């Protein structure tokens, strides 16, 4: 059981898989959340591609590394015009960086 | 079934009903007015929340749910020290 | 057993 | 095992990097920073949570916490037992930030006084009497400057709790101007065309004066105080008035009258508070009070280790309320196991009472002095009943030192011909009956006599065991047989006028009777009265059958205006 | 911003709360990002700095909710002979709108109102409602709810809602009061039509009697009883199935009990 | 021992470098409370130290872990906890 963030732009998909569930289940999962077909989305992990034959533990998404208390970044991607953007995960707000207590004044 | 959490930077965190509903605030701002939306996905609008807080939120989340009842040992929430803070808030307001 | 008690706290 | 809470694991990784977010807490939400500060409790942390709590600025906004004030009532002990003296803290930062807000406008004054209200209420209901009385003196300094309608009702609510902190500090002479400066303010108040409710006043100076031994005074003052108890008056000062009248009743000998009055004292407690709160404690303290009083002691151990067990509870280890609960159930397990012997007990409840109070309280306090005597009175029946000579005379050193402290005490505060110092006079008598020291034996319970016929009565229940002590130091050890025999007459007359025929002591009255009617000659009468016992015992037996006091109230038995005017047309 | 307290001003604040609080207790169209954002309003009155406004926002919605209450109490006497429809249509939007404020007010509920007498928002509306809407209007209420029940049993056929939801009304207020209940409902309306179903079923009783005769006494009893059950089915409380069933028996059975030993 | 052990879980998932960092204080602590005589509160900081040695596959890893058993071995015989020390050292000799 493998947990994921599918992170188009702002967007962030909570959703939960099995190892052995292939990455075309998961297109099928954001088909049924954001309305748009398999072949209209490229999944990317680490700035990989992810292949629509290959299993979720094939590509490295192992319950280890996407525990639902940690889950893995997954990136996505739509086709306008016949195309495909990159991924392009926008990043989270950053905390307010707590000083050290030790810095020297 | 599924639910978007819009937070105050306009993030759009997508999670399963069953999932958001483990807080009491979201599961009354689901009731009433709030679940006239129609377009597939109940919209929530967390003005005052940052991305990086109701994220860890919608993590705690699929982390409650996942690890309700369960007979084996139950891994803490992990909370970074500097988002402990505005963490605690958030699992305040929201009644998480 | 030759008394009372005592009176009081 | 189910996930723990997200407020929880939160307020765990907030309290870890507790000093990178030390300042931050102080600005959390007022439900948070309590459940913070708990968490730093629980986790053991109390050196960090006693340098927050004895800033007035932090325990401002955890005081403001209801639901959770039964945990703050835990903490605020633990730091006290800690070391950390927390409650002079807060008292001296009151009275400073007092001190600096005098010369300012009466609105922000009178937030000073809100924030100083409940403070000195927290502090009186944890027990720091000494702490609380600043706090109140403050706020009585704070509401005397300005004359309007609301200084002077400030004033007086504060007044009828700083007769609170006085009394629970057992300082009666500070007491009376106390209350005399608060019927200045009602007067005064009075004269402006508005009346006060002074029912909590004159409930806490009917408990100074039972405290000061003046049951005359006590029962008029409680029985003005019961005359001005309404419908709109909160549920404390109901439960307060209805307790110390329940005590000034016992104490003048109206124990039908007293039943109603405490049992629903213990219903509003148990109703509105819970089985679980300090004023439910007092209120089942009280209640054993009245039930050992009315020889009814089998049970009063029940109500007592249901009041101690609330207040141990509640107020955690070394506080004065627990000191006075365990000097409370150790003289009614001396009175419920004096047949028995067994004061194991008894003894480690009287001695855990001293140990508490002679930590937090000074070495010439009043409070203290009631907890030596009654273990000097437990060691006084261990003594006699162990075998060996150097123990009998080990023990009996030490009640004689314990039971010559309570007498200076009371004979420094209250004075000379009170009631209390005649008790001591009295356990003294018993003490020196022990000591074989017969002589002076007679002259401490001819004086407790004297005392006492002078002031309660000559048929009172106090009168009454002062006497049958007198007497059985005749008939048994002295041999005066003549002189016994009146006392023991009259011993039992009382016992039956105002107990009935099941008193406990008539066995102890019976059998003196017994023995000095064997050594004189009076044979039948000898036989009358083993008859006479034999009826007694088997009288004891069929009332042994009672229920358990927290039971006789029921659920909803009456309510506070059927009680009190059942009362007051009872005279 | 931030879930922070922080210095607010009531007055704009709660305006703004009051107009979807309004919009939303008689039940008209309020937005959703509205609605999801009067609950960061909720949240930032109950922990404002210095003071929390959490008495204050709970006095002016109890100000709010009896001048409401109020309103279409004097609005619902105003239509007369048309009181008890009227009720119930208001009574339907005000249950919603409690229980969707009971919603909105959740941070209150949780936060100050069981912290420190008090009663929940959700629960605070049912008790105006009763003590503002339903007890001013204890007899003329009661009087139209008796004597059309009564009219319908010769054979009539009202509206089946309006029937049901005020009878219902009486026990959907007393919700929060888990001790008793059907205290309240065992009153208002029960007591009064146990008793008037018992002069029903003793005034004609009689005149059952004088028109039938021993054999076809028998055949008749259960038909009208069967009626009172699909009555007891349709217009009473499910608490009221065997209270009804049983005092029809002691009316009209042992009215005539030496009728029918036979 | 509760800080430590909530602080290692943080950075059980980053570099070694930390890892390794957090380990050698994971090691003063432990040792410094198996010193004073707190073993059930070093049983702690060691388990904590034992769970960040058993991340990478590397003989350093080995030898951080085989001293975690050794000196976790310590504070169960302190402690009168004979049932895991069994089960303890048979750890250290696999990881041996």
């Amino acid at each position: 059981d493998v947990f994921l963030m599918i992170r188009r732009h702002k967007t962030t998909i909570f959703t939960d898989a099995k190892e052995s569930s292939t990455v075309f289940e998961l297109k099928r999962i954001v088909e049924g959340i954001l309305k748009r077909p398999p072949d209209e989305q490229r999944l990317y992990k680490d700035d990989q591609l992810l292949d629509d034959g290959k299993t979720l533990g094939e590509c490295g998404f192992t319950s280890q590394t996407a525990r639902p208390q940690a889950p893995a970044t997954v990136g996505l991607a739509f086709r306008a015009d016949d195309t495909f953007e990159a991924l392009c995960i926008e990043p989270f707000s950053s905390p307010p960086e707590l000083p050290d207590v030790m810095k020297p004044q | 079934m599924y639910v978007k959490l819009i937070s105050s930077d306009g993030h759009e965190f997508i999670v399963k009903r069953e999932h958001a509903l483990t807080s009491g605030t979201i599961k009354a701002m689901l009731s009433g007015p709030g679940q006239f939306a129609e377009n597939e996905t109940n919209e929530v609008n967390f003005r005052e929340i940052p991305s990086h807080v109701l994220s860890k939120v919608c993590m705690y989340f699929t982390y409650k749910v996942r690890y309700t009842n369960s007979s084996t040992e139950i891994p803490e929430f992990p909370i970074a020290p500097e988002i402990a803070l505005e963490l605690l808030m958030a699992a305040n307001f929201l009644d998480c | 057993l030759t008394r009372n008690k005592g009176p009081a706290a | 095992w189910i996930p723990e809470t997200l407020y929880n694991t939160a307020i765990s990784a907030v309290v870890d990097n507790y000093i990178r977010s030390r300042r931050d807490i102080r600005s959390l939400p007022e439900n948070i920073q309590f459940d913070v500060y708990y968490k730093l409790y629980q986790q053991g942390r109390l050196c960090q949570l006693g340098s927050e709590f004895c800033e007035l600025e932090v325990f401002a906004k955890v005081l403001r916490a209801l639901d959770k004030r039964h945990l703050l009532h835990h903490c605020f002990q633990a730091l006290m037992d800690h070391g950390v003296k927390v409650a002079s803290v807060l008292a001296y930062s009151f009275s400073r930030r007092c001190s600096y807000i005098a010369e300012s406008d009466a609105a922000v004054k009178e937030k000073a006084i809100q924030v100083g209200f409940v403070l000195g209420g927290f502090l009186s209901d944890a027990g720091w009497y000494s702490d609380a009385e600043k706090v109140f003196l403050s706020c009585l300094q704070l509401c005397t400057l300005h004359d309007e309608m609301l200084h002077w009702f400030r004033a007086v609510e504060c007044c009828v709790r700083l007769l609170h902190v006085r009394n629970g500090n057992c300082k009666y002479h500070l007491g009376e101007e106390t209350f005399k400066l608060a019927q200045t303010y009602m007067d005064k108040l009075s004269k402006h065309g508005q009346q006060a409710n002074k029912a909590a006043l004159y409930g806490e100076l009917c408990a100074l004066l039972f405290a000061k031994s003046h049951y005359d005074e006590a029962y008029k003052w409680c029985i003005e105080a019961m005359k001005e108890i309404t419908a709109g008056l909160p549920v404390k000062v109901v439960v307060d008035v209805l307790r110390q009248a329940s005590k000034a009743c016992v104490v003048k000998r109206e124990f039908k009258k007293a039943e109603q009055l405490i049992k629903h004292a213990v219903y509003l407690a148990r109703d509105h508070f819970g089985s679980k709160h300090p004023k439910y404690s007092d209120t089942l303290l009280d209640y054993g009070f009245y039930l050992l009083n009315v020889d009814n002691i089998c049970q009063s151990v029940a109500i007592y280790q249901a009041a101690l067990d609330i207040r141990q509870s509640v107020f955690g280890g070394k506080n004065i309320h627990v000191a006075t609960a365990h000097e409370d159930l150790a003289y009614s397990s001396y009175v419920h196991q004096y047949s028995s012997g067994k004061f194991d007990n008894a003894l480690f409840h009287a001695e855990r009472a001293i140990g508490i109070i002679t930590h937090i309280l000074p070495e010439d306090h009043l409070l203290l002095a009631s907890s030596k005597r009654v273990k000097a009175l437990i060691l006084e029946e261990i003594a006699i009943d162990c075998h060996n000579k150097e123990t009998e005379q080990r023990l009996l050193q030490e009640a004689h030192d314990l039971h010559l402290s309570s007498l200076q005490l009371a004979k420094k505060a209250f004075g000379e011909f009170n009631v209390q110092t005649a008790k001591h006079y009295g356990n003294l008598g018993r003490l020196y009956q022990s000591m074989r020291k017969f002589k002076e034996a007679e002259e401490m319970h001819i004086k407790a006599i004297q005392i006492k016929e002078q002031l309660l009565g000559q048929e009172d229940y106090e009168v009454a065991l002062s006497v049958g002590h007198l007497a059985s130091l005749y008939n048994y050890d002295m041999n005066q047989y003549e002189n016994a025999e009146k006392l023991y007459l009259r011993s039992i007359a009382i016992g039956k006028k105002l107990f009935g025929e099941g008193y406990s002591g008539l066995e102890y009255d019976y059998r003196g009777l017994i023995k000095l009617y064997n050594s004189i000659g009076n044979y039948e009468k000898v036989f009358e009265y083993h008859n006479v016992l034999s009826n007694w015992n088997r009288l004891r037996d069929r009332q042994y059958s009672v229920t358990d006091a927290l039971e006789d109230v029921s659920t909803s038995p009456q309510s506070t205006e059927e009680v009190v005017q059942s009362f007051l047309i009872s005279q | 911003t931030s879930l922070k307290p922080r210095v607010v001003d009531f007055d704009e604040t709660w305006n703004k709360l009051l107009t979807t609080i309004k919009a939303v207790v008689m039940l008209e169209y309020v937005e959703r990002a509205t609605w999801n954002d009067r609950f960061s309003d909720i949240y930032a009155l109950c922990v404002a700095y210095p003071e929390p406004l959490g008495e204050r926002l709970y006095t002016e919605t109890k100000i709010f909710l009896e001048n409401h209450v109020r309103h279409l109490h004097k609005r619902v006497l105003e239509s007369e002979e048309q009181v008890l429809v009227m009720y119930h249509r208001y009574w339907e939007e005000y249950s919603k709108g409690a229980d969707y404020m009971d919603c909105l007010y959740r941070y209150l509920n949780t936060q100050f109102i069981k912290k420190n007498p008090l009663m929940e928002i959700g629960e605070l509306a049912l008790d105006m409602w009763r003590k503002l809407m339903v007890e001013p209007l204890q007899a003329i209420l009661i009087r139209m709810l008796l004597r059309e029940i009564k009219n319908d049993r010769g054979g009539e056929d009202p509206n089946q809602k309006v029937i049901h939801g005020v009878i219902n009304s009486f026990v959907h207020v007393e919700q929060y009061k888990k001790k008793f209940p059907l205290k309240f409902y065992q009153e208002i309306f029960e007591s009064p039509f146990l008793t008037e179903t018992g002069e029903y079923y003793k005034q004609e009783a009689s005149n059952l009697l004088q028109e039938s005769n021993c054999s076809q006494y028998m055949e008749k009893v259960l038909g009208r009883l069967k009626d009172e059950e699909i009555r007891c089915r349709k217009y009473l409380h499910p608490s009221s199935y065997t209270k009804v069933i049983h005092e029809c028996q002691q009316r009209m059975v042992a009215d005539h009990l030496q009728f029918l030993h036979a």
